[PDB]
């Protein structure tokens, strides 16, 4: 009894250069190699990639962020490669101290290098967002991917930009460090009277747990009905087959729910985007409107 | 009542137990033997939670809490009022979960589909049994288990966590979080991609899986494919919960000190242990 | 205060969202029916959504859902009881009649096309230059049923051109005709292909395709249905 987690047989044909529509083909690369390793689980083909202006702006901008942090990590290691690898998780690029408020006037060694790195990260993410929109437009597709990605951008923007501004200093932002961003996260909860009492944090968690429940069920189901070509979801939407019927009936007989092949993808996008949506509201309201979620919770309001 | 297409699927057979005795529906819901077992175990467990509410002196759902036995009971039975009800309810909850899984198996057999869903669910049951059974038995008391109440179970998470310092430092917990974050990123993309193709720009024809593959190649230079994303989703979410169970089975058993101090294995490796400067020099 | 207003707004949003999601998932299979196929009195709490129209590519028209629902085929089933909610016994051979886990849907009797308007699925012999790139090449292997009898041999792989994957094995039977087997219902072993769903004597009964270089959505459903139904219906002959 074969389970369809790994392919039993790979087949390969000519490289697929992809659909054209209104795409500027001058800006697609050539195809990369074919990975047989990847091809046990999914597609074997690497490439082509599209790189126009926003692509290169984003890629350059994102490397500058990455290098700006790494230059500061080397500096902290005293330029010793042994100390760099030993302490990698412990280095941190900290924002400016509370004194300097929302000013760009802090020295490199006390928060200016943080601001530089953040500027590069700001350019990198927003250019990448325009890119998810334009790549969809060129192919005549809905902008679902761009609007879903904005949900993620919302929480990132709250954490590093919108909240620090409302609180009146960059000191409130997140440091670029593996262990240091973990400590910040734990510190944040303690200083705000325990996030478990933040109702938005509670919902955020419900949606995170639910994203795992839903992808577990959805993935499991499509594999369970792949013996009727179930993973061919678009043609099953246009022309319901026994795969869509059996998938619907599993859900109905189990827990009395209705699920269409299209409808389950609406559950999927929303379960996911509501994680960071509710999340960013919960963080935005912390220390701006609510000092202490315990105290708030006692009054309920 | 039936979906327009449902009658042809409502045939006899597929049951694991009882032959045709419980082989019927109540409205949309398939029953089967494990439907009856699930109802028995659920009703019994709800009765016992109400009994717990009486003894505690509150009907408020935001206050009702059923606590495990205290540590000095070890792995013995306990008086109902002081952890015995938690013990019977835990047997009931386990019976209801396993019955629900075997019922999904009966539904899979009648529909002639794979058993991937009940298999995926068995991982959630594993995680539950880790917290209430495997970890407590390894640690020597039921009292290390979590209480059944809306806010009290959150106190237990907070207290259990902060027993080991900042629980972020548990390395299995880092991996588990990564799979949870990645699962949700993948679910967002999968939903968005299928809907962007089925629901294109106004007045345009439905796109094809070719457009879906093309969009991802254009964006990031790789496309896992329509079979691959469903394999990936099942794996990310199952892995998240595997590493979750693992991060707690090792906490209190092989490791009972502060988790941050565990990371000194890396820092005190002999070749860089004594080199001055950096953070740890 | 602001936080109470935010959390209260949010629950009103979420309630609208859940309504929208529930009615979106009613676009197939409604209205609900009694077992006799007449419309049920109780259709549930939410009403049917306003129809939406998919424009299919390659000049294949439009779909409108919700829209008129019929099976468009006879169901060889009979009631086993005098009240709602019991199983319906097959009146013939459920494998032949296409009921239970052998069920098929009357999908379009055309093949699925790729983004260029070409057939999505072809025999590998007609797909230049597709080849097996990894794993055992099943072409030439004998095919064994669940009764451990040899039913035929593999003479081709039918591949998905755009997604580059094996979808069916074309199997030659003792009488020189062929059948498609779904790739997800066979074990490729080193020296044979094993099929658990079917016994050797049920291979001839696999529905045949009207053209030998393409398979239609209707044919895929009849084939996949038939092979899946063998798990239940060919259990007497499995070992
Ligand atoms: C912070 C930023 C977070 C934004 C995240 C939004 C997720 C977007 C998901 C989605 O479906 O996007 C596709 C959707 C349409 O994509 P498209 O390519 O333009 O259309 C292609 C098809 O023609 C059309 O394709 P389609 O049919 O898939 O699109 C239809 C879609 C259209 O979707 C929308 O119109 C989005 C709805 C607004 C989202 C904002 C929610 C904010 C929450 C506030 C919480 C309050 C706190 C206090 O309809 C819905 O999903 C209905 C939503 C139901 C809302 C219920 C309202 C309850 C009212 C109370 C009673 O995107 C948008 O509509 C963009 C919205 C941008 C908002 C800023
Ligand atoms: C998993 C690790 C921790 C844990 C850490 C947390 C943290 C942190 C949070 C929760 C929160 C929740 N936890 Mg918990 N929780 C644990 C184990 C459980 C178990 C169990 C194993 O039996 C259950 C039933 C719950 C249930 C719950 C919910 C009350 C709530 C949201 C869950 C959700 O949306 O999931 C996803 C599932 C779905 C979306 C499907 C729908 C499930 C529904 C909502 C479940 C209803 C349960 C009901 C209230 C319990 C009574 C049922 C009886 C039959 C009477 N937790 C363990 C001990 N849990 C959140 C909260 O806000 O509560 C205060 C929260 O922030
Ligand atoms: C001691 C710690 C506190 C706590 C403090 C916090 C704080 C502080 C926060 C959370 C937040 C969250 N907490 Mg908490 N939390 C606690 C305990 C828990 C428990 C539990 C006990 O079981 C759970 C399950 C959670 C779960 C969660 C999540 C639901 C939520 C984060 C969602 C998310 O996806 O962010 C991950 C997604 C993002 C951060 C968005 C990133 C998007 C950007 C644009 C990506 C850029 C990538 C960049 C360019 C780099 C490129 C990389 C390479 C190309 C690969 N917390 C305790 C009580 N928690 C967050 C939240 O929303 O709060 C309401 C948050 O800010
Ligand atoms: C949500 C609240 C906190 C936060 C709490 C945590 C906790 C808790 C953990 C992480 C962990 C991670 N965080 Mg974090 N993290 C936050 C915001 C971020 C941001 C950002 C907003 O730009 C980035 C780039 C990261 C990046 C990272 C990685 C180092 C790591 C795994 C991420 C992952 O699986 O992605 C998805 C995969 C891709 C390929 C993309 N975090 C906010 C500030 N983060 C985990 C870790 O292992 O750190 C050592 C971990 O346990
Ligand atoms: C202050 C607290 C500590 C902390 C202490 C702990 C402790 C303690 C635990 C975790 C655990 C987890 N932590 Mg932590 N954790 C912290 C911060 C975080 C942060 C963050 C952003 O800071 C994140 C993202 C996480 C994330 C996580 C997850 C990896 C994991 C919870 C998921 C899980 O186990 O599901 C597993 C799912 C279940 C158990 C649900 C099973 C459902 C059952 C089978 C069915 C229920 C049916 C129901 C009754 C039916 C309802 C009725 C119907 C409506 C009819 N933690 C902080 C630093 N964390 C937990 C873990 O790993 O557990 C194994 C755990 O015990
Ligand atoms: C529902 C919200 C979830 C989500 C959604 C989401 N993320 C997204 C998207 C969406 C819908 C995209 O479209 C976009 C993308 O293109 O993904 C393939 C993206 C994206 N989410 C990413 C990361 C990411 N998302 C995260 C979280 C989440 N994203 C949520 C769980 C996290 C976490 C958990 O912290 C991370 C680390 C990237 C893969 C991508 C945005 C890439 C970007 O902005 O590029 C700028 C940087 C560079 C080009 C240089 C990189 C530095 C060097 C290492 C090279
Ligand atoms: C493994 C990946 C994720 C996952 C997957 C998953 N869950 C699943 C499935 C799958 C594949 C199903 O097939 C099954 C289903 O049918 O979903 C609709 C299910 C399911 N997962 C559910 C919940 C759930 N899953 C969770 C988690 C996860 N499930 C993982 C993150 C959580 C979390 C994170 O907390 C919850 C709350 C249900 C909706 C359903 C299982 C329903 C079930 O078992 O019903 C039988 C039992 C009853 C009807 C109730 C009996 C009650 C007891 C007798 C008494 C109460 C005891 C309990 C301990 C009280 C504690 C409450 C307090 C903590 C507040
Ligand atoms: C080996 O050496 C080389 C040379 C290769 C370099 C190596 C580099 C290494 C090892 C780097 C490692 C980097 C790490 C570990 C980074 C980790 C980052 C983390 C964990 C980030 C977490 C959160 C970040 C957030 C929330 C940031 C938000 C940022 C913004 C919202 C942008 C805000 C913008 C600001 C403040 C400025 C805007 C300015 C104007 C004028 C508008
Ligand atoms: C998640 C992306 C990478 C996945 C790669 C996993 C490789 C699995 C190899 C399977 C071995 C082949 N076999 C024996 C199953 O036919
Ligand atoms: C998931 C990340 C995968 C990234 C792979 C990108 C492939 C790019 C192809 C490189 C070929 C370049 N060139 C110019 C020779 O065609
Ligand atoms: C996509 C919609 C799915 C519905 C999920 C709703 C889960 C309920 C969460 C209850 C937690 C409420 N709380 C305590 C944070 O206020
Ligand atoms: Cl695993
Ligand atoms: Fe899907």
């Amino acid at each position: 009894e074969y389970q369809n987690i790994f392919s039993q047989v790979q087949v390969r044909g000519p490289a697929d250069l992809g659909m054209t529509e209104d795409v500027n083909l001058a800006n697609r690369s050539g195809v990369g190699p074919f990975s047989t390793l990847l091809g046990w689980f999914g597609n074997a083909q690497l490439g082509p990639i599209y790189l126009g202006s926003l692509g290169v702006l984003s890629l350059f901008s994102g490397l500058m962020w990455f290098f700006t942090i790494g230059i500061w990590f080397w500096y902290q290691a005293g330029w010793n490669p042994a100390v760099f690898l030993r302490d990698l998780f412990f280095f941190s690029l900290e924002p400016p101290a509370p004194e300097y408020g929302l000013s760009f006037a802090a020295p490199l060694k006390e928060g200016g290098l943080w601001l530089i790195a953040s500027f590069f990260m700001f350019v990198a993410v927003w250019s990448w967002w325009g890119r998810t929109y334009l790549r969809a437009q060129a192919l005549g597709m809905g902008k679902h991917t761009a609007w879903a990605f904005l949900s993620a951008i919302w929480l990132w923007m709250v954490l590093g930009f919108i909240r620090p501004i409302l609180m009146g200093s960059w000191s409130e932002a997140v440091p670029y460090g593996i262990f240091s961003h973990l400590d910040w996260t734990n510190n944040f909860s303690l200083v705000h009277g325990n996030l478990f009492y933040n109702p938005f944090h509670g919902l955020s968690i419900a949606f995170l747990y639910g994203s795992a429940l839903l992808f577990a069920m959805h993935g499991a189901t499509i594999l369970a009905v792949s013996r009727f070509g179930g993973e061919r979801e678009l043609e099953q939407i246009a022309d319901r087959g026994t795969a869509a019927e059996r998938a619907a009936l599993f859900v109905r007989w189990t827990m009395g729910f209705n699920a269409t092949m299209e409808g389950i993808h609406r559950w999927a996008i929303w379960m996911a985007v509501l994680v960071t949506l509710t999340g960013g509201i919960g963080i935005l309201l912390s220390g701006t409107v609510v000092d202490n979620w315990y105290v708030w919770g006692q009054n309920h309001g | 009542a039936l979906l327009s297409f449902e009658r042809k699927y409502r045939v006899p057979g597929g049951t694991l137990v009882g032959g045709n005795l419980f082989d019927f529906w109540v409205g949309p819901f398939y029953v089967g033997f494990f439907g009856v077992a699930t109802f028995f175990f659920a009703a019994l467990g709800i009765i016992l939670i109400a009994w717990s509410a009486v003894l505690q002196g509150t009907w408020n759902p935001q206050l009702i809490s059923v606590y495990p036995p205290a540590l000095e009971y070890g792995l013995g039975g306990a008086p109902l009022a002081k952890g015995g009800l938690w013990q019977i309810i835990t047997i009931c909850a386990t019976g209801a979960f396993v019955s629900w899984a075997l019922r999904e198996v009966e539904i899979c057999r009648k529909l002639g589909i794979g058993y991937h869903i009940p298999f995926a669910f068995a991982f959630a049951i594993l995680a539950y049994l880790t917290l209430v059974l495997f970890r407590p038995v390894m640690m020597g008391a039921w009292g290390y288990a979590f209480p059944y109440g809306i806010w009290t179970h959150l106190d237990w998470v907070s207290n259990t966590g902060y027993t080991y310092g900042n629980f972020h430092y548990n390395p299995a917990h880092m991996i588990a979080i990564s799979f949870f974050f990645t699962n949700a990123l993948a679910l967002a993309l999968h939903g968005a991609l299928v809907l962007s193709a089925a629901n294109p720009e106004k007045g345009k024809e439905m796109r094809t899986p070719d457009h879906e593959d093309t969009f991802f190649r254009d964006l990031v230079g790789y496309s896992i494919g329509t079979l691959g994303i469903h394999r990936l989703g099942l794996l990310l979410s199952l892995s998240a919960v595997f590493f979750s169970a693992l991060c707690m089975i090792i906490t209190g058993t092989i490791w009972f000190d502060q988790w941050v101090d565990w990371w000194q294995w890396w820092v005190k490796l002999p070749w860089w242990a004594n080199i001055p400067g950096g953070i740890n020099g | 205060d602001l936080a109470s207003l935010a959390i209260y707004s949010f629950w009103i949003f979420l309630a609208g969202l859940i309504y929208y999601l529930q009615t979106e998932n009613m676009r197939e299979g409604y209205p609900l029916e009694n077992e006799d196929g007449t419309p049920a009195a109780n259709q549930g709490p939410f009403p049917l959504p306003k129809p939406k129209t998919f424009i299919l590519p390659h000049g294949r028209g439009t779909l409108t859902v919700p829209g008129p629902e019929s099976e468009d085929r006879p169901i060889a089933l009979a009631r086993t009881a005098v009240s709602e909610g019991f199983p319906h016994a097959p009146t013939g051979d459920p494998m032949k009649d296409g009921v239970g886990p052998a069920s098929w849907v009357a999908r379009r009797d055309l093949p699925e096309l790729d983004g260029h308007g070409h057939n999505k699925i072809k025999p590998m012999k007609a797909a230049a230059g597709f080849h097996v790139s990894a794993g055992k090449n099943p072409i030439g292997l004998p095919v064994r049923g669940c009764d451990l009898e040899i039913a035929g041999k593999v003479v081709d792989i039918w591949v998905d051109i755009p997604e580059q994957m094996a979808r069916f094995l074309e199997v030659e039977l003792k009488d020189g005709s062929t059948r498609l087997l779904p790739m997800q219902m066979v074990k490729v072993q080193s020296n044979r292909v094993h099929v658990n769903a079917l016994s050797s004597d049920l291979f001839a009964g696999i529905p045949t395709i009207k053209s030998p270089t393409e398979v239609t959505l209707l044919e895929e459903d009849k084939i996949c249905g038939y092979v899946a139904g063998g798990l239940m219906y060919a259990a007497p002959k499995r070992k």
